[PDB]
């Protein structure tokens, strides 16, 4: 398991996609990476297919899509202002 | 079909 930090653009974006949840079934994995964003260019860096376990930490293992989703976008329980991710590559 | 968001 790695740790990443980051922040998001002046836009509050990160540029990058996920998929699954508690809805899909699916572990909550990285879809896309797109270049230059803030998660391209991270060390360390966000990959696509990386498992996330925790943001800004939080198990979300029975959280759901839309849930997680909202997760994220939370600009408030960012510390220092990054958001902090775990992944499992 | 399985709905995937860009953040």
């Amino acid at each position: 398991l790695v740790l990443i930090r980051m922040k998001p653009d002046e836009n509050g974006r990160f540029g990058f996609n996920v998929k699954g949840g508690y809805d899909q079934k699916m572990p909550v994995i990285v879809s896309r990476v797109a270049p230059g964003t803030p998660a391209d260019l991270c060390v360390p860096r966000l990959n696509e297919g990386d498992q996330v376990v925790l943001i800004n930490g939080r198990d979300i293992a029975e959280h759901t899509h839309d849930q997680v989703v909202l997760f994220i976008k939370a600009s408030c329980e960012r510390h220092s202002g990054e958001l902090m991710l775990l992944v499992r590559p | 079909t399985r709905r995937e968001t860009q953040l």
